């Protein structure tokens, strides 16, 4: 469950789920730990 | 275990330049450093 600014590793998430893995294999610049790679849009509310 | 962590640190140190933008289909670090791209296949492989 990637939900927070922290606690959202793609290298963890795309190994349990294959759907994130084919998402990252098509968009490899979201595999970065540094900024925010996108949460689900109800979870991704940065200004709130 | 230290050699595996060393290779982790090398990946960090030359994955500094990681920015959320693709241009054609490649991430920007694939544009930056030829060590992070498809073209640098490497010398030894066992499957493909």
């Amino acid at each position: 469950i990637p939900f927070h600014r922290f606690f959202s590793d793609p290298g963890i998430c795309g190994t349990m789920n294959a759907d994130i893995q084919v998402f990252l294999n098509t968009f490899p610049h979201y595999q970065r730990n540094d900024g925010g790679f996108p949460l689900p849009p109800p979870l991704a509310l940065e200004f709130y | 275990r230290n050699l595996v962590s060393l290779i982790r640190l090398v990946k960090r140190t030359i994955s500094i330049s990681n920015i959320n933008e693709q241009l054609c289909g490649e991430p920007l670090v694939n544009f930056a450093n030829a060590l992070f791209d498809g073209r640098l296949f490497c010398p030894f492989v066992h499957t493909m």
